[PDB]
C-alpha cells in the first residue's frame, strides 16, 4: 500500500540520479546538462502527483543530505505528519555503492558531493508548490533556506545551470503572493527581493556563467516594470552585460519583450519594433506558449501605429486569438479611419480588459494618433480645401482648432502641407516621389547587410556535427 | 543596388539550401556508424578471450 | 487614347489635348519581379526537404 | 501613512514642474510610476490638470491647454509659480510649427496665435525669436534655414554621412570573406 | 564542496574560500579564450580536409 | 526604495548632513546602484573638497560602483 | 448525378436573407419534393443545420424559436418514411450484387468498378466519409488514368455540394498530377471547368478568368451547374480581370456567348455591364450596376460572398477609367455623366483615393479634379522592397530551426 | 490520429528540450490562466450561431471591406435621390 | 619586376567605363536568364530521391546542374555591379 508506492517512486528517481550524477563527475559538459535537467524535471513533477505525494521525500531517504533531511522533515509535516518508513535515513539502500552514497564515507563527512544534488530536488520541490497552489508557507520556507545554502557553496559551473532554474521560480513564488491581495507583508518582502538578486548578479558576472546572468537581468527588468521606475529599468540597460554566448533561447525571447515596453513608455518607438517582432520569432508557436503570442500581438499594436505605420488587419483577423485581439481590432479600425468618436467609444467599453494587460497606459497616447489620420486622410484627397470645410468634417471647435492640429502635424512632416489664412484653404505640398531622392541607398543597405549576415550563419554551423562523426568510428 | 540585393537574395537560398543537404550526409554518417559499432562489439569479445 | 493609338491625355478645361510619348517602365525591374517570385516557391520547397532532419 | 489630501496637492506640483522644464520624458516616467495605487487612492481631483495638459500637447490642442492655465486661477496657492514658465513654452511649441506650417503671416493673425492682446507684444516675442517683422509681416523663408544650419554644424556625425563609395565597398568584403 | 553553516576564527575559514575562486578567476577569463578556439580550431581544420 | 534622497541630502550644506547621508547609501551599495553611477560626480566631488571630513567613505562609496559596472 | 447540383443551388436561397419572400419559397418547394424523391434524406440532416439561424430555425434535431419563416427546415414523419423506405430496397439490393463481382475470379475490371457502384449510392445521398474510403480502394488498386481522374472529381463535387472549400482544396491538387500521365485533352477541360469553380470559391479571380474562357467552349457537364450558369459566371470574371481591349475579344466577340444569347435574368443583366463599360455610356452604367447585384451576386453560391469586394471593385474600375482618359474634369461635369450629384460623388471619390487605384487630387476651390500620375518606375520600387522583406524573414526563421538541429 | 508507420513519425521531428524550457517560463507571465481567460470572459461574442466563419478567420485572404459595412444600400439611396431632381427639371 | 607589370594605362583604365547602355543591358539579360534555370531549379529538388550521389547524377542527370548555372550567373552581375557603383561615385566627387 504506502510502503509499496514509495520504493516504486525511488527505483524511477535512482534512474534519473545516475544520469546527471555522471555528467558532474566527469567534468562539466556545460550546454549538454541544461538540456538534460529540464526534459528530467517535466517528466518528474507529472510522477510526483500519482502514487503519494511523498516521493521527493523517498529519494532524500537513500541519500546523503548536509541539510536536505532538515528541509523535507519540515514540508511533510506541514502537510499532515505521518510514519511509514518516512523519516530520512530510515531505509537503506545505497549498500556501500559511491553513486548512491557510500556508508562509511559520509559518517566521517569524506564525501560531500551532494550540493548539486540538493539544488535539483529544492527545484522539483518549487515548482510542485506551483502546480499544486499550495505554495504559500512551503514556498516561503525552501527560500529562506536557500539563499544561505548558496552562500555557502562556492558556486561551480554546473551548479549555475541549476541554480538559474531556482532563481525562476524564487522571483515567481513573491508575485503570486502579492498578487493574491495586497499584503503588510507583501510591501516588506518586495524590496527584500530586489536587493538579493542584484547582489547575487555581481557575483554570477565573475564565476562567468550565462545562464545564472541573463536570468537575473530577466527577473530585474520584470520587477521594473511593476512597480513603474522606469529610470531604474534604464541604467540597468546601460548595464550592458547581457551576454548572448550561451544564454537560452527562453531567456532572449523574454528579454526583448521588456525592451518594448522599456521604450513605448519613455516616447521611442523606432526601436520598439525591431524588438517586438524579434520576440515573436524566438519564442514558439504551441498552445502551452499561446499566451505569451496573445501579449506581443496587444503590444504590436500600439508601437507600430505611434511610429506610424498601421499593422496588418490580417495579422488579427486571421488568428484563434482574434477574440482576445477583439478589442485591439477596433483600436486599429479607428486609427484607419480617422474617427475620434469610435475610438473613445472603444476604450471606456472594454476598459477593464486592457489594464490587466498594461495596454491602457499606451491608449492615452494612441489617441493623438486616430487625430493625425483623420486630417491625413483630408490631405491625400484634397488637395486644396478650405479650412472651414475641414472643421465640419472633422466635427472641430473653431477655425483657431482647425489650425493648430495641422500646424503640429506639418513640423513632424506627418501631413506636409502648407497653411494659407490670407488665400483661405489649405494647399498640399506633397512631391510625393522617393526614386529621385538618395533614400533608396538607404533601404537597400539593410537588405544586403541581413542576407550576407544569415550567408556566414549558414557557414559556421554547417561544420560542427561533421566534425562529430568524424571523431566516432565508421568507415 | 536594387539589383545587387535581388541578385544577392537567389545567393541566400543557394546557401541555405546545402545546409539541409549535409546534415542529410550526417543522418547517413550515423547509420553507417551504428553497423561499425555492432561489428566493434563482437571484436572486444575476441581480444578477451585472447 | 485608352485603346492606346496616342498615348495622351485630353485637359478638358482649358480646350487642350497633351500629346505625350509612350509611358515607359524599367525593365530591369520587371524582370526582378518575376525572380522574386520563383524564390518563394523554392524555399517552400527547401523546406520540405528540411523536415526529414528532425 | 500614505494618505493626507497634501499628498494630491504635492502630485501635482510634481508634474507640473516637469512640463515646465519642457521634457516629457521625465513626466512619462513618473506618470507609470503614479497609474497603480497612488493615482487611483488620492483620486484624480488635482491630478486631472497636469494630466490633461500634457495630453493636449501631444496633440498640438494649444486652445485647451493655453485654457487650462486660466481654470488655475480657482485653486490658486502656488501653481503661478509653475503657470508663468508654461505660457512662455506654450508659445515657443506654436512658433516652433508655424515656420513649417506657412512662411509669411499679417500682424494681426500671428497676434491671434501666439496669444497677446496687443499688437506690439507680439513684435517684442518676434526680436527674442530672432524673426523680422517688417512691413508688418514675418519670413521664414530666410530665419528658419539659418537656425537650423547653425545647429545642424557639428563635427561629430557630420563625418559620418555614409558615403556611397563607403558603401560599395562595405559591400564588397562581405561576398569574399 | 565548501562550508559557511560553521566559522572559526571570526571567519577566518571563509576568507580563505573567498579568494580561492579569485585567484583562479585570472585562470578563467584565458579559458574563454581556450573554449572558443575548440569550436574555430576544429572549424577551418575540416575546412582544410575539403580543400 | 529609491536612494536618490540620500544624493539630495548630498547638495544641502550641512557637513552633519551629508555625512549621514552617504552611509545610508553604504548598506546598498551593491544592492542598489543603480541611481548613484548617474549622479556620481557629486560623490567624486565630496572627496575632491578638502572640508569634507568623510572622504574616506566617499572614495569607498565611488569605488564600488565602478566595480558594479563591471569598469 | 445530375439532382445533386440542381438542388444545392435552391437549397442555398432558402438559408439566404438577401433573396426576396417569394424566390426563398419557390425554391423552398423544389428542394423539399427532391429529397423526399431521389433519397437525398441523409443530406437532409445537414442542411437544417446550415439554415440555421439565418432563416430557419424551428426544428426537431435544431433549435427551437419562432423567428423561423420557413417549415422546409422542420423535419417530418413523411420525410422519416421515405428516409427508411429507399434506404432498405436498395441497400440490400446493392450490397449482395457488388460483393459477388468482387468475389468471383477476376479483380481489374470487376473488383475496381464494384467499388465504383458502392460509390454512386454514398455520393447520390451525400454522406462524404464513407464515398472517400470506397472510392480509394477502387483508386488504390491499378486502373486506367481515365477512370482515375474521373472519379476523383465525383469526390471533389462532394466538397461543393457541401459549401466546404478545404475537402475540395485537398481533391484537385492530387488530380492535376494524372493528368499528364493519361495524355487526354478531353479530361484536362473538364479538369478545368472543376478548377474554375474552386479558384471562385476563394477570393482569386485571376485563374479563374483563364479557365471560364476556357470553359465556354468545352465542358459537358458532368454534375456541375448548366452552361447557362456558366456564361453568366465567365461575364462576372471577364470585367474584373482584363483590360479594354482584351474584354472586346474575349467577352463580347466570344461565338459561345453570341451564340446562347440572353435567356434568365443574371446573363440578361451582366451582359449590359460589360457593353455600357466599353461604350464610354455612364448613365446606363451605374443602373446596370445596381440590377447586377441583386440578379447575379446574390443568387451566386459563390459571388454572394465575393459580393462587398466586387461591387467595391467595379464602382473604382468605372472612375478609373474616366481619369485615366482626362487631365481635368469638373466635379459637375462628372457627376451628370454619371447620373449621381456632385455631393454624393464626392464621397465616393475620396473614398478610393488613399488606395491607390484612382491617383488624383481634387480641388474644392475651382471644382476641377487634377489627376497626377506617381506610378511608373517609383510604382515597382514600393513592391520589390516590400516582397523581399517577406523572403527575409522565411530564409531565418526556416535557417534558424535546422541550424539548431 | 496516426498514419502509416511510427517511423516516417520520428523521422520527421522528435520534440525538443529547448522548446519545453520555452514553454514553462513564459507561463510566469501568463498568469494562472491567460490561454482560455479573454475567450471565457466576453462569451466568444453575444451573437447569433449562424453557420460561416468568413466574417472572422476566413480561410480565403483578407482584404478591407470592412471599412463601410454595406455601401449597397447608401449607393442606391445617392443614385434615386439625384434621379429625382433631374427627371423633374 | 619588370615581368609582373605588363600594362602602363592600368592607372588610366581603372577609371574609364564603357557606354552605360550594354551595362543596363547586362543587368536585365542577368535576372530575366536565371528566371529560366529557376524555373528548372523547382523542378530539380522535386527530385534529390535516390540514393548515392553517382546514382543521382547518372540516372536523372545531376550533371546538367541547374544549381551550378544559377549561382554563377548570380555572382557574375552581382560582383560587377559593386564595381560598377564604386567607380561611378569615384568618378563624379573626385573629379569635380
Amino acid at each position: 500500500l504506502h510502503h509499496s508506492e514509495k520504493k516504486y517512486a525511488e527505483e524511477d528517481q535512482v534512474q534519473e540520479l545516475l544520469k546527471v550524477l555522471n555528467e558532474i563527475s566527469k567534468t562539466t559538459l556545460t550546454l549538454d546538462p541544461r538540456y538534460i535537467w529540464r526534459s528530467l524535471k517535466d517528466l518528474s513533477s507529472l510522477r510526483n502527483q500519482e502514487l503519494l505525494n511523498a516521493e521527493t521525500l523517498c529519494f532524500t531517504v537513500n541519500v546523503l543530505y548536509p541539510d536536505s533531511s532538515s528541509f523535507k522533515k519540515n514540508l511533510l509535516k506541514f502537510i499532515t505528519s505521518n510514519h511509514k518508513s518516512s523519516v530520512p535515513g530510515s531505509a537503506e539502500l545505497r549498500n556501500s555503492y559511491p553513486a548512491s552514497f557510500y556508508s562509511v564515507n559520509t559518517e566521517k563527512k569524506t564525501i560531500e558531493v551532494t550540493a548539486e544534488i540538493n539544488c535539483f530536488m529544492h527545484l522539483l520541490v518549487q515548482l510542485f508548490l506551483w502546480d499544486s497552489k499550495e505554495l504559500e508557507q512551503l514556498v516561503e520556507f525552501n527560500r529562506k533556506v536557500v539563499i544561505p545554502n548558496l552562500l555557502c557553496y562556492y558556486n561551480l559551473r554546473s551548479l549555475n545551470l541549476i541554480n538559474a532554474k531556482l532563481w525562476f521560480y524564487i522571483y515567481l513564488s513573491h508575485e503570486t503572493l502579492a498578487r493574491s491581495s495586497e499584503e503588510i507583508n507583501s510591501d516588506n518582502q518586495n524590496i527584500i527581493l530586489r536587493s538579493t538578486m542584484m547582489k547575487f548578479l555581481k557575483i554570477a558576472s565573475l564565476k562567468h556563467d550565462n545562464e545564472t546572468k541573463a536570468m537575473l537581468i530577466n527577473l530585474i527588468l520584470r520587477d521594473f516594470l511593476n512597480n513603474g521606475e522606469v529610470d531604474s529599468a534604464s541604467d540597468f540597460i546601460s548595464k550592458l552585460e547581457y551576454p548572448h554566448t550561451d544564454v537560452s533561447s527562453s531567456l532572449e525571447a523574454r528579454y526583448f519583450f521588456y525592451l518594448s515596453k522599456i521604450n513605448a513608455i519613455q516616447l521611442d518607438y523606432s526601436t520598439a519594433n525591431e524588438y517586438i517582432i524579434a520576440a515573436i520569432r524566438k519564442a514558439p508557436h504551441n498552445s502551452k506558449s499561446l499566451g505569451f503570442l496573445q501579449q506581443s500581438n496587444k503590444l504590436h499594436c500600439c508601437i507600430q501605429l505611434l511610429m506610424g505605420d498601421i499593422p496588418e488587419l490580417s495579422f488579427f483577423h486571421q488568428s484563434n486569438m482574434q477574440k482576445s485581439l477583439l478589442p485591439y481590432y477596433h483600436l486599429t479600425k479607428a486609427v484607419k479611419l480617422g474617427d475620434l468618436k469610435k475610438f473613445t467609444s472603444t476604450i471606456t467599453k472594454y476598459k477593464q480588459l486592457l489594464l490587466k494587460d498594461d495596454t491602457y497606459q499606451l491608449c492615452v497616447r494612441l489617441r493623438s494618433n486616430v487625430i493625425k489620420t483623420g486630417i491625413r486622410i483630408i490631405s491625400l484627397t484634397y488637395k486644396k480645401i478650405s479650412l472651414r470645410d475641414i472643421c465640419l468634417k472633422l466635427n472641430l471647435d473653431s477655425e483657431q482648432t482647425v489650425e493648430y492640429m495641422v500646424s503640429r502635424a506639418i513640423r513632424d512632416g506627418v501631413i506636409e502641407a502648407k497653411i494659407n489664412h490670407e488665400d483661405g484653404f489649405i494647399e498640399t505640398t506633397e512631391l510625393l516621389n522617393i526614386y529621385d531622392s538618395e533614400d533608396p541607398q538607404q533601404v537597400f543597405d539593410e537588405r544586403i547587410k541581413f542576407a550576407n549576415q544569415l550567408h556566414d550563419e549558414y557557414l559556421v554551423s554547417m561544420r560542427y556535427p561533421e566534425d562529430k562523426k568524424t571523431q566516432q568510428n565508421e568507415k | 543596388i536594387n539589383i545587387s540585393n535581388n541578385l544577392q537574395k537567389a545567393l541566400t537560398v543557394k546557401t541555405n539550401d546545402e545546409l539541409m543537404v549535409i546534415y542529410i550526409s550526417n543522418l547517413v554518417r550515423s547509420i553507417i556508424a551504428f553497423d561499425d559499432l555492432i561489428e566493434n562489439k563482437i571484436q572486444n569479445k575476441k581480444i578477451q578471450e585472447q | 487614347i485608352l485603346d492606346k493609338i496616342f498615348y495622351g491625355v485630353l485637359d478638358q478645361g482649358n480646350g487642350w489635348l497633351y500629346v505625350y510619348e509612350t509611358p515607359n517602365q524599367d525593365a530591369t525591374y520587371d524582370s526582378a519581379l518575376e525572380l522574386v517570385g520563383q524564390l518563394n516557391k523554392v524555399v517552400d520547397q527547401l523546406f520540405e526537404k528540411a523536415s526529414v532532419l528532425y | 501613512l500614505s494618505e493626507s489630501d497634501k499628498k494630491s496637492k504635492l502630485i501635482s506640483l510634481y508634474l507640473l514642474n516637469l512640463l515646465s522644464q519642457n521634457n516629457t520624458t521625465k513626466f512619462h516616467s513618473e506618470l507609470q510610476y503614479l497609474d497603480k495605487h497612488i493615482k487611483n487612492l488620492e483620486d484624480d481631483s488635482l491630478l486631472s490638470y497636469p494630466i490633461k495638459l500634457d495630453r493636449w500637447l501631444m496633440e498640438g490642442s494649444y486652445q485647451k491647454a493655453w485654457d487650462l492655465l486660466q481654470s488655475g486661477s480657482q485653486n490658486i496657492s502656488e501653481f503661478d509659480s509653475f503657470t508663468d514658465i508654461l505660457k512662455s513654452a506654450i508659445r515657443d511649441e506654436i512658433a516652433k510649427n508655424t515656420e513649417l506650417s506657412y512662411d509669411f503671416l499679417p500682424l494681426s493673425n500671428i497676434k491671434a496665435l501666439l496669444f497677446f492682446n496687443n499688437e506690439k507684444e507680439t513684435e517684442k516675442f518676434a526680436l527674442e525669436r530672432n524673426w523680422p517683422i517688417v512691413n508688418s509681416k514675418v519670413y521664414f523663408n530666410n530665419q528658419s534655414k539659418e537656425k537650423a544650419d547653425y545647429e545642424d554644424e557639428m563635427m561629430h556625425e557630420e563625418d559620418q554621412k555614409t558615403n556611397i563609395i563607403e558603401k560599395a565597398m562595405d559591400y564588397a568584403i562581405s561576398i569574399e570573406n | 564542496m565548501t562550508a559557511a553553516v560553521t566559522s572559526s576564527n571570526i571567519v577566518l575559514e571563509t576568507h580563505e574560500s573567498g579568494i580561492k575562486p579569485y585567484f583562479e578567476q585570472k585562470i578563467q577569463e584565458t579559458e574563454l579564450k581556450i573554449r572558443s578556439k575548440t569550436e574555430n580550431v576544429r572549424r577551418l581544420e575540416a575546412q582544410r580536409n575539403a580543400l | 526604495t529609491t536612494a536618490a534622497p540620500l544624493l539630495a541630502l548630498l547638495r544641502e550644506n550641512q557637513d552633519s548632513v551629508k555625512t549621514y547621508a552617504l552611509e545610508s547609501i553604504n548598506n546598498v551599495v551593491d544592492q542598489l546602484w543603480s541611481e548613484i553611477s548617474n549622479e556620481l560626480p557629486d560623490i567624486e566631488a565630496l572627496y575632491d573638497d578638502d572640508t569634507f571630513s568623510d572622504r574616506e567613505m566617499a572614495a569607498l562609496i565611488a569605488s564600488k560602483v565602478y566595480y558594479n559596472l563591471g569598469e | 448525378r445530375v439532382p445533386n447540383y440542381e438542388v444545392s443551388e435552391k437549397a442555398f436561397l432558402l438559408t439566404q436573407s438577401k433573396v426576396s419572400i417569394e424566390q426563398r419559397k419557390e425554391a423552398a418547394e423544389f428542394v423539399l419534393a427532391k429529397i423526399k424523391e431521389e433519397e437525398m434524406a441523409p443530406y437532409y440532416k445537414y442542411l437544417c443545420e446550415e439554415y440555421l439561424v439565418n432563416n430557419g430555425q424551428s426544428d426537431l434535431e435544431h433549435d427551437e424559436k419562432s423567428d423561423s419563416l420557413n417549415e422546409w427546415i422542420k423535419f417530418d414523419q413523411e420525410l422519416y418514411n421515405e428516409l427508411c423506405k429507399k434506404n432498405e430496397s436498395k441497400i440490400k439490393e446493392l450490397n449482395e450484387k457488388i460483393q459477388k463481382l468482387e468475389e468471383d475470379d477476376e479483380g481489374e475490371l470487376e473488383q475496381a468498378q464494384a467499388w465504383i457502384n458502392l460509390g454512386e449510392y454514398y455520393a447520390q445521398i451525400g454522406d462524404k466519409d464513407n464515398a472517400e474510403k470506397t472510392l480509394g480502394k477502387s483508386l488504390s488498386k491499378a486502373i486506367s488514368t481515365g477512370a482515375k481522374i474521373d472519379v476523383m472529381l465525383t469526390i471533389a463535387r462532394l466538397g461543393f455540394f457541401y459549401n466546404d472549400q478545404l475537402y475540395v482544396k485537398e481533391k484537385l491538387e492530387a488530380v492535376n498530377s494524372m493528368i499528364e500521365k493519361g495524355g487526354d485533352w478531353e479530361r484536362r477541360n473538364r479538369y478545368k471547368t472543376y478548377y474554375g469553380i474552386h479558384c471562385l470559391a476563394v477570393r482569386n479571380f485571376k485563374e479563374a478568368a483563364k479557365l471560364l474562357v476556357d470553359s465556354l467552349a468545352t465542358f459537358t457537364s458532368i454534375e456541375l451547374t448548366s452552361y447557362e450558369s456558366i456564361a453568366t459566371y465567365a461575364s462576372v470574371t471577364g470585367l474584373f480581370t482584363l483590360e479594354r481591349t482584351d474584354l472586346k475579344s474575349k467577352v463580347i466577340d466570344s461565338p459561345e456567348l453570341l451564340s446562347l444569347i440572353s435567356t434568365t435574368a443574371a446573363l440578361q443583366s451582366i451582359s449590359s455591364l460589360t457593353i455600357s463599360l466599353y461604350a464610354s455610356d455612364y448613365a446606363s452604367y451605374f443602373p446596370y450596376l445596381l440590377e447586377t447585384y441583386a440578379n447575379v451576386l446574390i443568387p451566386c453560391k459563390y459571388l454572394n460572398r465575393h459580393a462587398d469586394f466586387f461591387v467595391r471593385e467595379m464602382r473604382r474600375k468605372v472612375y478609373a477609367q474616366l481619369l485615366e482618359s482626362y487631365k481635368t474634369l469638373s466635379l459637375k461635369s462628372m457627376a451628370s455623366a454619371f447620373g449621381v450629384s456632385v455631393a454624393f460623388l464626392d464621397n465616393d471619390l475620396g473614398k478610393f483615393i488613399p488606395n491607390k487605384q484612382l491617383n488624383c487630387v481634387i480641388d474644392r476651390v475651382n471644382g476641377i479634379v487634377e489627376t497626377n500620375r506617381p506610378d511608373n518606375k517609383n510604382a515597382q520600387y514600393h513592391l520589390l522592397v516590400k516582397q523581399g522583406d517577406g523572403l527575409l524573414t522565411k530564409l531565418q526563421k526556416y535557417g534558424a530551426a535546422v541550424r539548431l538541429t | 490520429m496516426s498514419t502509416d508507420v511510427a517511423a516516417a513519425q520520428a523521422q520527421s521531428k522528435i520534440d525538443l528540450t529547448k522548446k519545453k524550457n520555452e514553454e514553462i517560463n513564459k507561463k510566469s507571465l501568463e498568469e494562472d490562466d491567460e490561454f482560455e481567460d479573454f475567450p471565457i470572459d466576453t462569451w466568444a461574442n453575444g451573437e447569433t450561431i449562424k453557420s460561416n466563419a468568413v466574417t472572422q478567420t476566413n480561410i480565403w485572404e483578407e482584404n478591407w471591406d470592412d471599412v463601410e459595412v454595406d455601401d449597397d444600400f447608401t449607393n442606391e439611396l445617392k443614385a434615386e435621390l439625384d434621379r429625382y431632381k433631374r427627371e423633374n427639371q | 619586376k619588370m615581368l609582373m607589370n605588363l600594362h602602363k594605362e592600368q592607372w588610366q583604365s581603372g577609371l574609364k567605363m564603357y557606354d552605360y547602355e550594354e551595362k543596363e543591358e547586362s543587368n536585365l539579360a542577368a535576372t530575366k536568364s536565371m528566371v529560366k534555370i529557376a524555373e528548372q531549379y523547382s523542378k530539380r529538388i522535386e527530385e534529390e530521391k535516390e540514393l548515392t550521389e553517382e546514382e543521382l547524377k547518372t540516372r536523372y542527370v545531376g550533371r546538367q546542374d541547374p544549381k551550378k548555372h544559377l549561382s554563377e550567373t548570380a555572382d557574375e552581375t552581382l560582383e560587377n555591379n559593386i564595381v560598377s557603383v564604386l567607380t561611378a561615385g569615384v568618378n563624379s566627387v573626385a573629379i569635380k
